[PDB]
């Protein structure tokens, strides 16, 4: 069950004419909020991470090969840069730029079709948010570049925590507004208001999942007995609770949401009872034996 | 600056020219708007510490004027300087009642030593200006015990601190030979004078081997008491000459001449006025910069002036007033130009 493209696989399709029609069309010209889904590849968060820990706490970066399919910027590759950087502050004067268009001119022949969707950079340990001058760099990558996005990743955050903190971000036009607030400044910018975050998620290959289930296991009171459905008590809290405030925008939208409502409300019920499914086998294996 | 200085400082010492207020004042009002317009008050106050310093000696001032113009000043510069100079006059005003104290102390409970006038006037050391360590120029017996009791009395009512007597400066008066006149001299002249009395035909060796007399400020007092006297000649010596090494022999002469009874000897004062810290600055400028530069952590006002003084292994090197001095001017574009009115928001982390 290899040969046959499976609905996990089809979305390694580079369909050049569709990717054409929607760069002609433009869609997102009208529509400021247009985006939403950002869907990523294994290996470019694989090769991302390894870099931005390589580097130690020195920030680097780099430009990601994708596509966009409707609202969905699906990115398929990570890239690395040849730049020399503080820990806060980089230049990439021009050994980046001639490692940009030569490693695209390169990638065409091996049988890399994509081209730049947009870039990623580490900020080392101090949040993932779009920085003073970052939001203007994205402002003119957006302005004559319109498919892209900006991806924001903390290695000391995931090194330390043990959570993926990768956050990708567009911009508004400058005019598009919609006294600051005290709660969504620290997770965020000075200029919050001029720049959104879009939904991440991930995605791989059949073979990728064939390979990792005969990886390595163990994992017996690692996975199979690990206070599952405990350990992210304060994650289904804070779910839980803010599916309240979901359901209420729905109900004044009704006096669409709910759709969307009602699929984060199945994500958690459906988490949930895999954990009850999961101490529920634990149980029928070593407690009911030797009576 | 040090020209505005001069200026002021000339203008108070004489107020005989234009006593009215009023023409004082205005004056003072263009040289505070003046200022206005102008920065770097530190050398400004430095050399109003050098001036000041050479209020020492007689008063030869207004001293209300004074009081007003500093409050006039200190009404739109603030704290911290104008404070200090606030204990500038507060130290003189309290050295003066606590020389009332004492003078009423000694006619209360008489002492025959205390027949001696004394007019001592302790000062402040975190406000007032340092010169060096001073030297240790021997006392005469009299005045040793004179200073010795007062040293007794205060350290008893408020007690906590000791007074380390200095030389440097100094005014005191003698009487000296044949008509009594009285003399001026400032202090290591009187110890020299004191010398010489006991025994006569004493040399330079003899005098420098029991005085702990300066090495550097010794030469201005040197070619002061010879080459170049007024026509009141108190003394000379015999090897006349405009260098005197080690040998030169002093002898002590009548030399009576002018009729005067209060010949004075301030005329030095006019006269003796007249005439590798490169890696330690560019480390000092290096370390600021490296600090600003790199420092980025979450402060609101004061922890990053925390943070800066923490990262560094020695003291007496962050200097806060260069941090200060540094994030004052740093304001001249989009970094740290934060809002005054609420100082939250300083780039965080960034």
């Amino acid at each position: 069950n290899m040969q046959e493209a499976q609905s996990i696989d089809e979305i390694y399709k580079y369909d050049k004419k569709q990717q054409q029609e929607i760069l002609a069309a433009k869609p997102w010209t009208k529509d400021h909020h247009y985006f939403k889904y950002c869907k990523i590849s294994a290996l470019a968060l694989l090769k991302m991470v390894m870099h931005a820990r390589s580097g130690g706490n020195l920030a680097v970066m780099g430009l990601m090969l994708g596509k966009v399919d409707g609202e969905t910027m699906i990115i398929m590759d990570s890239f690395a840069l040849p730049v020399e950087g503080t820990e806060t502050r980089v230049n990439a004067q021009a050994a980046a730029y001639e490692y940009m268009a030569a490693y695209i001119e390169n990638a065409k022949q091996v049988g890399r079709l994509e081209n730049a969707i947009g870039w990623y950079h580490s900020h080392p340990g101090y949040g993932c948010w779009l920085s003073g001058i970052n939001v203007s760099t994205q402002m003119l990558n957006q302005q004559f570049q319109e498919p892209f996005v900006a991806v924001v990743i903390d290695p000391t955050r995931t090194i330390s925590a043990g959570k993926v903190n990768l956050g990708a971000f567009r911009t508004y036009p400058k005019g598009y507004k919609p006294t600051i607030p005290l709660n969504k400044i620290e997770d965020f910018g000075v200029h919050c208001k001029q720049y959104y975050a879009l939904e991440v998620s991930y995605f791989k290959s059949s073979l990728d999942r064939k390979l990792l289930e005969l990886l390595w296991n163990k994992y017996w009171v690692n996975t199979l007995s690990s206070s599952s459905l405990l350990t992210n008590a304060d994650y289904t809290t804070g779910q839980v609770f803010d599916l309240s405030e979901k359901l209420e925008q729905s109900e004044a939208q009704l006096g669409d949401k709910l759709a969307k409502a009602t699929r984060d409300s199945c994500k958690t019920t459906i988490e949930a009872i895999h954990g009850l499914m999961s101490q529920v086998i634990k149980d029928k294996l070593f407690n009911q034996i030797n009576i | 600056p040090e020209y505005l200085s001069l200026f002021i400082d000339d203008k108070l010492k004489k107020g005989v020219k234009g006593l009215t207020e009023q023409e004082v004042e205005t004056i003072l009002d263009k040289a505070m708007v003046l200022f206005r317009f102008m920065q770097e008050k530190d050398v400004f106050e430095r050399y109003y510490k050098q001036h000041l310093a050479r209020l020492l000696t007689n008063k030869s001032v207004s001293d209300d004027s004074e009081k007003n113009m500093i409050s006039k000043l200190k009404t739109e510069c603030g704290c911290q300087f104008t404070s200090k100079l606030e204990g500038m006059f507060r130290d003189m005003s309290i050295s003066n009642t606590t020389m009332d104290e004492f003078r009423q102390h000694l006619q209360a409970t008489g002492v025959s030593l205390g027949g001696v006038d004394l007019t001592v006037r302790v000062l402040t050391t975190g406000y007032w200006p340092t010169q060096s360590a001073t030297p240790k120029c021997n006392i005469p017996p009299a005045p040793r015990h004179a200073f010795e009791i007062f040293r007794r009395f205060y350290l008893a009512k408020h007690s906590g601190r000791q007074l380390t007597l200095q030389h440097h400066m100094g005014s005191a008066d003698l009487n000296a030979t044949t008509r009594k006149h009285i003399l001026q001299v400032s202090t290591f002249q009187m110890t020299i004078l004191m010398l010489f009395n006991n025994r006569e035909k004493y040399t330079f060796e003899e005098i420098q081997q029991e005085t702990d007399i300066p090495e550097r400020e010794l030469v201005r007092a040197l070619q002061s008491l010879a080459c170049g006297k007024p026509t009141q000649r108190v003394l000379t010596k015999e090897p006349k000459s405009k260098e005197i090494e080690n040998g030169h022999i002093f002898t002590v002469n009548d030399q009576f001449t002018s009729k005067l009874h209060r010949v004075k000897i301030q005329t030095v004062a006019a006269k003796q006025g007249e005439s590798k810290v490169d890696d330690d600055r560019k480390h000092e400028i290096e370390a600021a910069i490296v600090r600003i530069m790199k420092s980025r952590k979450k402060m609101q006002h004061n922890v990053l002036v925390a943070e800066v003084t923490q990262q560094l292994k020695a003291r007496f090197l962050p200097s806060p007033v260069v941090i200060k001095k540094r994030i004052e001017g740093l304001i001249e574009r989009e970094y740290l130009a934060r809002t005054p009115e609420d100082r939250k928001v300083y780039t965080y982390v960034a």
